[PDB]
């Protein structure tokens, strides 16, 4: 059909081609509104699925809570046309949805994502109204209740780390976080960001070590090698913390304090040559890495069910 | 970097 995987597209665009897929594998993959934004965007997940349990185990897939990272929303629509694609031609995916749902939020930013495209290509923040302040928007990742207004954030509305008045004020987290919450069984949870191409697992808000660390450093490793594999990117991997820098009410940290177990944050391509600003054509060739190592963290949750 | 990813 007429959507171009290898450029960036407007939000309509994007919500169009997952009701696209939606319809076109009916039997795998549905659109779900699980909120809207502060200006009353909806937000739309797509969850492929094959087994009608009740309680069937999750993963959820982040993107674009940052808007200017414009290579993580268009890496996550790529990936849900991989994901119904593959399935029943590829081992791998197709057992992986044997065992788990998958959900995936290509644009957790709608507000910020339009204000990209239309008046500031650098946003980062939400768009919501900060009473007292001219100052718009908070960092929603910054906004999730896990050490909130710790470090790395910040108090002042008009920073681009403000974590907003309390923890879930900014509603499209909330909205995440209410779903996380009354679906359950979530096992999973990675958060796709850009740029610096670094694989990292908790915590961001404090040097402390979570009791998984270990096992997550090893999948991180594995999942760093596969996404080496595909056209030789090479990525770090650590804690937050240590690896890009301390970060409170983040969501990684969220999901692993509420026990999901495997928390991770890709920060996508590049180094900075480009930095958020990635050209198009980098677009398929980053995707096409980045599932391998999706893929190998999605086999690791497999073969622990 | 100079920014926040
Ligand atoms: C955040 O989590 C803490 C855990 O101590 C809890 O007391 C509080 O209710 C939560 N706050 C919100 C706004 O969800
Ligand atoms: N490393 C952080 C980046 C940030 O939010 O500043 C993350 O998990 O996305
Ligand atoms: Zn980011």
């Amino acid at each position: 059909n007429n959507f171009n995987y290898g450029a960036y597209h407007s939000l309509e665009a994007i919500y169009h081609e997952m009701d696209n897929i939606a319809a076109d594998f009916p039997d795998l993959a549905r659109r779900v509104k699980i909120g809207h934004s502060f200006e009353n965007r909806p937000m739309y997940v797509l969850k492929f699925s094959t087994g009608k349990g009740v309680r069937r185990p999750a993963v959820w897939l982040n993107a674009g809570i940052h808007s200017r990272e414009w290579i993580s929303q268009a890496t996550a629509i790529w990936t849900a046309r991989k994901i119904v694609s593959d399935y029943q031609r590829d081992p791998a995916i197709t057992s992986i949805l044997e065992k788990m749902d998958i959900f995936l939020l290509p644009v957790a930013n709608p507000d910020g994502y339009v204000y990209t495209q239309t008046q500031n290509r650098l946003w980062r923040k939400t768009r919501s109204r900060n009473p007292g302040s001219s100052c718009i928007g908070a960092d929603p990742n910054r906004n999730w209740n896990a050490s909130f207004a710790g470090k790395g954030a910040s108090d002042n509305p008009c920073s681009e780390v403000y974590h907003g008045p309390h923890a879930n004020s900014e509603v499209e987290v909330k909205s995440v976080v209410d779903f996380i919450q009354k679906h359950g069984n979530f096992k999973g949870f990675i958060d796709l960001h850009s740029y610096s191409q670094l694989l990292m697992y908790p915590y961001g808000y404090s040097v402390k070590k979570a009791p998984d660390a270990e096992e997550l450093d090893k999948v991180a490793r594995l999942a760093a090698k596969a996404l080496a594999s595909v056209s030789g990117t090479e990525y770090q991997v650590g804690p937050t913390c240590t690896t890009v820098y301390p970060a409170s009410g983040s969501s990684i940290d969220w999901a692993y304090d509420n026990g999901i177990k495997f928390a991770f944050t890709f920060e996508l391509r590049d180094t900075g040559t480009y930095g958020f600003l990635l050209p198009a054509n980098q677009i398929i060739p980053t995707a096409e890495e980045t599932w391998l190592g999706l893929k190998t963290i999605m086999e690791h949750v497999r073969d622990n069910l | 970097f100079n920014r926040p990813v």
